[PDB]
């Protein structure tokens, strides 16, 4: 999705 | 001179100088309770940890490493603003005529990570500095600087971090490996207060990027990445939430597998790809890497076969040989699609692809500047910059809890299951306010956000909004002018489309533009007072007129 970008893991707030 | 502070301002008779027993009262005077307390604790625990207390044995008879000494200190002084100044003179208390040379290095030790991480309050500075400036040659100007640069750059927003404590011990500046979307990655010299803002600055200047708006510093660690803009965040405060991380996940706060890359994050809604080759150069690669990985992931084959078309060029040219194409295409395409079908029928529709389009048989550039701006149209969410937010007060926007993506196209309201609730267009924005609450106005609606980022959310919009104001050749007329024997004036009625014929919105400057009436199509003279810009750098829609007027 847009929150997780492959290759940089998951997005945090 | 701090004598002198200590003569005006210490509250309970405490000693100017160094003690060995705890702290009846603190040492300054704080209305607020709990700022009371914590002082006397602060102070229990900077004794503790220059050895002027003893540490317990298996209230504050718990023990500590002095690391977490060191973060209890630096987290009040951080959190709680009063103590900030109060705990100064408290290592100024213990560090003034502090005979043993142990106790005394540790209570320099303990304000180079102070001063790296908070300032003293207006009425205090001064003395500080003095008394910094009769320190020992070592740490002495070494803690001035460190003060002048956190003065500077704002209060650190987290403790010192495992490798700043390192730093200290070394009185040194800190090497830090930046990964660039190229694969090389340049090593940076950093000190606590750096900041993205001036990171990114190095790294411009180190490669030469001249056009540097939207790429932005982001850091990955365990499965997990977050983003520090090119904003004013502070990475050794990134790097401190990576180590409380690795403790919580059980290895060393020293282990730190963390990682910072340099990344373009935004497309500016200006965005020219042929402005800057070095731009172009990154984001190209970024790009391509992307797809590799699936992070760009493409809805309809023929945009994957013309990018791989386009990436032959660049690599390959006019020379069409399956040997060379069979081998690129599954270093490019993904696994998973790689695998989908034969080499065979990939080589054939990258080489067909290839044939068609490139009849002119075009630089490299032209050719990468043509995939950068295809993907600032195929991915405008993913090229965004992502918010936490939460509606207040609203309609068409029911959810309570929300992500804000903003970027080129406009401003995209986010799912927490990623579907998109509401689009915006900038052209569509009449106004973005922040108070920690959010003031969004639109050409129709009016909602209130409760974000933490508010404020950079709605500085954002702002340089996206001047940005497309200052480019506008477009405005609409807000009173009339009915025509005379003058043909040297325009005519035009309220709410008309004016053109302003190559008059760029910024230069307002000057009172009179001349352009020509979209629906007259009469071309004359305007009052610059009359006009109002519309931020667009495409011709407005009857749709975006009529919501205009």
């Amino acid at each position: 999705s847009i929150l997780n970008r492959p290759g940089l893991g998951s997005i945090v707030f | 001179t701090f004598p002198k502070f200590a003569v005006t301002y210490f509250q309970k008779s405490a000693s100017h100088t160094h003690i060995q027993k705890p702290l009846r009262y603190p040492l300054l005077y704080h209305e607020n309770d709990t700022d009371h307390s914590a002082a006397l604790d602060v102070w229990i625990i900077i004794l503790r940890f220059m050895g002027d207390l003893p540490e317990p044995v298996v209230i504050s008879d718990r023990p500590m490493s002095n690391l977490e000494k060191v973060h209890f200190i630096v987290g009040y002084a951080i959190m709680r603003p009063g103590l900030r100044d109060e705990i100064y003179c408290q290592i100024c208390k213990q560090l003034s005529e502090n005979y043993k040379t142990s106790s005394r290095a540790r209570g320099w030790i303990l304000l180079s990570l102070c001063l790296g991480c908070f300032p003293p309050s207006e009425r205090f500075m001064k003395y500080l500095l003095n008394f910094i400036s009769q320190g020992p040659p070592s740490y002495g100007p070494f803690c001035a600087e460190r003060l002048q640069r956190t003065f500077a750059n704002g209060v650190r927003a987290e403790p010192p971090t495992w490798l700043e404590l390192q730093a200290v011990k070394s009185k040194k500046h800190i090497p830090i490996q930046v990964i660039l979307a190229t694969g090389r990655s340049l090593t940076i010299s950093v000190d606590s207060a750096s900041t993205s803002r001036e990171i990114c600055q190095h790294v411009a200047q180190k490669q030469g990027l001249r056009d540097n708006l939207g790429f932005s510093l982001q850091v990955a660690v365990y499965d997990k990445f977050w983003s520090l803009g090119s904003g004013c965040d502070h990475l050794m405060d990134a790097v401190a939430q990576c180590e409380q991380l690795a403790r919580e996940r059980g290895e060393s706060q020293r282990q730190a597998p963390w990682r910072i890359y340099f990344r373009k994050e935004f497309f500016t809604p200006w965005h020219d790809s042929q402005e800057d080759p070095v731009s172009t150069e990154l984001i190209y690669h970024q790009v391509l890497r992307g797809v590799w990985s699936g992070e760009y992931n493409f809805e309809k084959e023929e945009e994957l076969v013309e990018l791989l078309a386009r990436h032959c060029y660049v690599q390959l040219g006019a020379t069409v040989k399956s040997n060379a194409v069979q081998e690129l295409l599954p270093s490019c395409v993904p696994s998973k699609l790689y695998r989908t079908k034969s080499p065979e029928k990939w080589a054939s529709l990258v080489t067909a692809a290839h044939a068609k389009a490139q009849y002119t048989q075009a630089t490299p550039l032209a050719v990468r500047e043509q995939t950068v701006e295809a993907a600032r149209l195929l991915w405008p969410l993913l090229f965004s910059r992502l918010f936490e937010v939460t509606t207040l007060s609203g309609p068409r926007l029911p959810k309570t809890q929300l992500v804000l993506a903003i970027n080129w196209k406009g401003m995209y309201f986010l799912d927490q299951k990623e579907r998109t609730l509401l689009g915006l267009s900038f052209a569509e924005v009449m106004g973005l306010v922040a108070n920690k609450k959010l003031l969004l106005a639109t050409l129709q609606e009016e909602y209130e956000f409760v974000s933490p980022s508010s404020v950079a959310i709605a500085e954002m919009v702002a340089l996206f909004l001047g940005g497309l104001k200052e480019r506008s050749v477009f405005a609409m007329a807000l009173q009339d002018r009915r025509a005379t024997d003058d043909i040297t004036l325009l005519p035009f009625k309220k709410g008309d489309l004016l053109i302003l014929t190559k008059k760029q919105g910024l230069l307002a400057s000057e009172n009179w533009a001349l352009g020509q009436n979209d629906r007259t199509g009469k071309t004359g003279l305007v009052p610059t007072a009359c006009l109002y810009t519309i931020p667009s750098v495409t011709k407005p829609s009857t749709q975006l007129l009529s919501l205009l007027a």
